[PDB]
């Protein structure tokens, strides 16, 4: 009923980018965690959210060697079924956590700039911790469904550790993948446009600090859309082609799978990009 | 391992801690302003429009303000000035009509220069009020401004002279990279200074929130 | 001044229910913990229930556990004791006692007045072993109270209290922690002793000191009063 | 007048000559053969939390267990140092508090500040709360320090160059002390509560007489304001803390200067001064967030009480000399040992 | 003025007629007092954890 594909060029083009992202993201997240662990004597709600985002990003990065081995040998997985399930439900759960924390940071900035006197701007650290725990529980609940139903698919070379199978029927994974990009994109775009419009209306764009803040706000959204657009584009193309055509042929989806994985590489690239954009770009540093 | 009395004492301490936290949360959302001035320079008029320290409370647009007046303190300022290190803004009142009287304008210059460059107010905005508008106009209609300013060279009109005091007062702020000073003219009957103070404190609060988030 | 007034007495049939109230006026009611102490006719005192400050901690005597309910209403300074399904063994006067707990405080400082409740039809044991003592005025008297488990805690405090009940009057605090003297008490009364063996001493026995003396423990929250030593002549 | 232009100079010259002839040797020369104290390491045994603003003063109870702290958040807290419990929390009418004190008996506390009023609170009441027993007025400047002589007397120092002795029962100034030419910042009482000394902003200190009400001695030698002062446990000497990064030891009987505790690396001013039980150690809080321990008999640093994130404003030592408590502008109190 | 000058002169005259003892005697008394109570200082000589109320 489903359809899987193994290729060769991906094994020669993906490992370099994957290793570069691993090295750079690991270095950046290590530096950020080292800075936050000791130098942070001023833990506030926004600092808590940024630290949680960094933790989720680092946890996403640490699992990269497992797919390093996978793409090192074209399509093989000599680790076991349990390793495959834990590894997969580790990014597909760390991707959503990072997106949620990005949206939370954007909403926090919107409330801090547009409604300065609102009560939400002076919440305690305990409330921030409770909100963080609730968000973590929510994302774990959404992504935990993959642990129940496991499939290593020992048919193609007896090892295909995949979750994004090009099948015919729909499933929660594809819907969640589509939803994790659209609604957060709208929220981020609105919260970033209103901030700049309000700052321009009051004519506070005189000092260099305000201009720098505006460029940082724009850069955040640009990075987000650049990292997360092509995956959704390719997925929508896949759905349209699958519904219009027939899945029994299984020869048209050939290069689309390789394109989808090369684009998921761009999706991973956000993990490397993030540390400099948020923590290192602050004027305080 | 605690006894009954120790447990009850711990419960009482926890209740005291809860009350203290609630009081701090209540008092952390109020706007604090320090009202300075050179004396007899419209401070009474400003107070009308809204022993030791004197506190005044007024509410505008669901916001609670506190104004502290330290005019009666005749001791050394270098000892108790650091107490007001967390104020959101500083309100400065200078009378324009005192430009040709004894010289008082130079004393105002000295006070503003001392206040604006203190080691504590390195990031605190200053709101400047210029009073006696109509009286200053009436005075300059006959008395030239060159008596107060030996180096002045310009038309003897209200528009030119008012701007000249403006720049001379703003030049003393030699920390332009962190502090912004907001200036406004006023008279006996304006009924608009509350809005100006509200705008200034909203700007200060927005900047403080941006600094707290680390964005700018 | 400080005073407590209670009401809610009368005749009750077996298995019925009744509500008691304690009206307080003259002190900070919200900062005090309240006790309920009853006394059967000629059968000494007996702890019943306790409610803390802020209603965060409640304890009950096992004899009425699950049968009585205690509540407080700080708005109007009233203390309630809701009881249902009472038996003949609960006929007794009921006292309203205040107590504030902090370092150096004096619990059980002031007592209520008492309302009659005539009705138709582990566990530290404190022993006094004395019934009556005939004493002439001007002499010196000694009263001994002994417990089961040592009352000396690790902090060094020894939680033992002394009370005196004049004829037809509420009990008054005399000594707390076996060495301190309650406010308003003459210096003649003195407390001493060691763990498990205590003793109260009166230097100059004068008039108005005749009555019954009880010793209370405050280590394990199930509180037990002594049998009571009576002073005659 | 013309006479004072020479009489004051002649008197000062005579005093200087008497002091010079009275200085046969130095403290270091005599205490050069004494063995050094050695390194002193102290650890933060307890940390007290609850204040939400800068801490400006604190005092120790006579029982060496209870203490009271004052801060500009409008609260006066009494702590149980052994268990870090809050016995009381008094709300102040004016939040510009600059000092606090504990009665020797333990029944009353006092506080003051920019309101020019010293308020006295009663802790043991039948109502079960804390209420203001008396409010004292009469000072024309901010109140800097206050100490309890007994349950019915109190001595205060204000910013109007005067110190006064009060009578709590009535509230009238019993005696007034004058002579300073600058703001008086702190005072300390003798062990026998018969004399006391004050440190004013005119870079000088004086020794008064409570029974009489006249300055019996004047000590000079500093170069800036004086922010702290404390009596030696013997009662025949005292130490001062100035803004020129230098503490000094003065003796009443000799009417001289004895020592000076300064180091090149220190440039910040001293905010508090206190002694040990035997008077062999001298602690002092600085503006560099530290608190150095000086060997009072040899003028050599013995240790530092680092661990504060802002200026240290208050410092006290228990009556039994068992612990040292410091308070800083970070709204934290630490007990060392 | 005249009153202030007279008061200052009187204060100087009063303070200039006091007795002073040698600095060596004061130093000897200071060191004797310091050494007399050397053993009664918990801070100077650390106390065992058994007798430390703040121990933890
Ligand atoms: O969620 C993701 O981003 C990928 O599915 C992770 C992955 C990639 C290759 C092999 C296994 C897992």
């Amino acid at each position: 009923n489903c359809c899987v594909f193994r290729d060769d060029f991906i094994a020669k083009v993906l490992p370099p980018v994957l290793g570069l992202e691993f090295i750079f993201g690991l270095l950046g997240n290590g530096l950020a965690l080292w800075i936050f662990c000791f130098h942070l004597k001023s833990w506030k709600s926004s600092r808590i959210f940024l630290f949680n985002l960094a933790v989720a990003d680092f946890l996403l990065i640490i699992c990269l060697p497992f797919v390093m081995d996978y793409y090192v040998r074209r399509s093989d997985w000599k680790f076991g079924d349990i390793p495959c399930r834990l590894v997969l439900f580790m990014f597909a759960m760390n991707r959503q956590g990072s997106i949620i924390f990005l949206t939370v940071v954007a909403v926090d900035r919107y409330f801090r700039v547009v409604h300065p006197h609102h009560a939400l701007n002076k919440i305690s650290n305990w409330t921030a911790a409770i909100i963080s725990c609730l968000l973590w529980g929510i994302t774990v609940g959404l992504t935990v469904h993959l642990l129940k139903k496991k499939l290593l698919i020992q048919n193609g070379t007896a090892n295909v550790c995949i979750s994004f199978s090009i099948c015919h029927t729909f499933r929660w994974h594809e819907a969640m993948f589509l939803l994790e990009f659209f609604l957060p994109l709208g929220i981020i775009l609105f919260c970033s446009a209103r901030i700049i419009w309000s700052l321009r209306q009051r004519q506070m764009d005189r000092h260099a600090k305000i201009k720098r803040a505006i460029t940082f706000i724009m850069v955040v959204a640009i990075v987000f859309v650049i990292c997360f657009l092509p995956s959704v584009v390719v997925r929508i193309h896949i759905f349209w082609l699958l519904h219009t055509s027939g899945t029994q042929n299984c020869e048209v989806y050939r290069s689309v799978d390789l394109a989808f994985f090369i684009t998921l590489s761009f999706t991973y690239m956000n993990s490397m990009l993030d540390p400099v954009v948020y923590y290192f770009s602050s004027p305080s540093f | 391992t605690l006894s009954a009395e120790d447990k009850a004492a711990v419960e009482r301490s926890k209740m005291i801690d809860r009350n203290l936290r609630e009081d701090g949360e209540k008092a952390a959302r109020e706007v604090k302003l320090l009202l300075l001035g050179a004396g007899e320079s419209g401070k009474s008029t400003i107070v009308k429009q809204m022993t030791g320290i004197v506190e005044t409370h007024f509410t505008f647009k669901d916001l609670h303000f506190k104004m502290f007046d330290v005019g009666a303190q005749r001791s050394e300022r270098k000892k108790w000035i650091h107490c007001f290190e967390g104020v959101t803004a500083i309100i400065f009142c200078v009378a324009l009509s005192d430009y040709d009287l004894v010289n008082r304008m130079h004393e105002s210059m000295k006070l503003f220069d001392s206040i604006c460059n203190n080691k504590w107010f390195t990031d605190t905005s200053i709101i400047l009020f210029l009073n006696k508008k109509d009286l200053f106009e009436e005075k300059i209609k006959k008395s030239p401004l060159t008596i107060c300013y030996p180096e002045y060279a310009g038309s003897n009109t209200y528009e030119e002279a008012a701007a000249y005091i403006q720049c001379q007062f703003e030049d003393l702020n030699k920390r332009k990279d962190t502090k912004e000073i907001y200036t406004h003219f006023t008279c006996s009957t304006d009924t608009k200074n509350v809005q100006f103070v509200f705008d200034a404190v909203t700007d200060v609060i927005i900047k403080n929130n941006l600094k707290d988030c680390g964005l700018f | 001044d400080v005073q407590l007034v209670e009401s809610g007495g009368g005749l009750v049939q077996p298995g019925g229910s009744r509500k008691l109230s304690c009206s307080a006026s003259g002190f900070a009611f919200s900062s005090f913990g309240m006790h309920w102490v009853r006394q059967a006719p000629e059968k000494g005192l007996e702890w019943v229930a306790y409610i803390s400050s802020g209603s965060g901690t409640i304890y009950y005597a096992d004899t009425v556990k699950g049968r009585f309910t205690i509540s407080r209403d700080d708005p109007k300074n009233t203390l309630f004791l809701q009881m249902t399904s009472l038996r003949s063994e609960d006929t007794a006067m009921y006292y309203c006692v205040r107590s504030i707990y902090y370092y150096g405080s004096s619990p059980f400082d002031f007592w209520g007045q008492g309302t009659t409740l005539t009705v138709s039809s582990s566990d530290i044991v404190m022993t006094q072993a004395t019934s009556s003592v005939p004493v002439t005025p001007g002499e010196s008297v000694s009263i001994s109270c002994r417990s089961s488990k040592s009352l000396l805690h690790s902090n060094g405090n020894t939680y033992l209290y002394w009370f005196l009940q004049r004829p037809g009057q509420s009990p008054q605090l005399l000594i707390y922690r076996m060495s301190n003297l309650a406010s308003g008490v003459p210096d003649r009364f003195s407390g001493s002793g060691s763990g498990t063996a205590f003793t109260l001493t009166i230097s100059r026995l004068e008039a108005e000191d005749v009555g019954v003396y009880y010793c209370m423990q405050h280590l394990e929250y199930p509180l037990t009063f002594g049998a009571g030593t009576k002073l005659e002549l | 007048l013309d006479q004072l232009r020479q009489e004051a100079e002649q008197l000062k010259n005579q005093i200087r000559d008497a002091r010079k002839a009275c200085a046969d040797a130095t403290l270091s020369q005599i205490t050069n053969n004494i063995d050094p104290v050695g390194r002193i390491q102290m650890r933060t045994r307890r940390t007290l939390r609850g204040h939400l603003a800068k801490i400006y003063a604190m005092h120790w109870g006579t029982d060496s267990r209870l203490l009271v702290s004052a801060s500009q958040d409008g609260k006066l807290i009494i702590w149980d140092s052994y268990t870090t419990n809050k016995v009381h929390a008094i709300p102040l009418r004016s939040s510009w508090v600059m000092t606090c004190a504990y009665a020797p008996s333990g029944n009353y506390v006092a506080c003051g500040g920019l309101d020019n009023i010293c308020s006295i609170y009663n802790l043991k009441t039948r109502e079960g709360n804390v209420r203001v027993s008396r409010e004292l007025a009469g000072h024309t400047g901010y109140l800097s320090c206050c100490r309890f002589l007994d349950d019915n007397q109190i001595v205060t120092s204000s910013g109007d160059t005067t110190c006064a002795l009060w009578d709590i029962e009535t509230g009238q100034q019993t005696t007034t002390f004058t002579g300073h030419t600058g703001d008086v910042m702190s005072l300390s009482l003798a062990p026998d509560t018969r004399l006391f000394v004050s440190g004013a902003c005119d870079a000088s200190a004086k020794l008064w007489d409570v029974r009489e009400g006249m300055c019996r001695q004047t000590f000079t030698g500093h170069e800036s304001d004086i922010n702290a002062i404390c009596f030696f446990p013997n009662g025949n000497a005292f130490a001062t803390g100035s803004d020129d990064a230098t503490c000094r030891l003065f003796d009443l009987r000799a009417d001289q200067e004895l020592m000076t505790y300064s180091h090149d690396n220190i440039i910040c001013g001293i905010t508090s001064v206190s002694f040990s039980k035997s008077g062999r150690l001298l602690l002092a809080g600085y503006d560099d967030f530290n608190c150095n321990v000086w060997d009072a008999l040899k003028a050599d640093r013995a240790g530092v009480l680092a661990g504060h994130d802002n200026r240290v404003s208050c410092l006290g030592v228990t009556d039994d000399g068992m612990a040292v408590a410091t308070g800083s502008w970070d709204s934290f109190l630490k007990i060392w040992n | 003025s005249i009153a202030q000058a007279r008061k200052l002169v009187e204060q100087l005259k009063m303070e200039a007629n006091i007795d002073r003892i040698k600095v060596s005697k004061a130093a000897a008394d200071l060191m004797a007092y310091c050494e007399a109570h050397a053993k009664e200082d918990p801070l100077l000589t650390p106390v065992p954890a058994s007798e430390n109320p703040f121990r933890e």
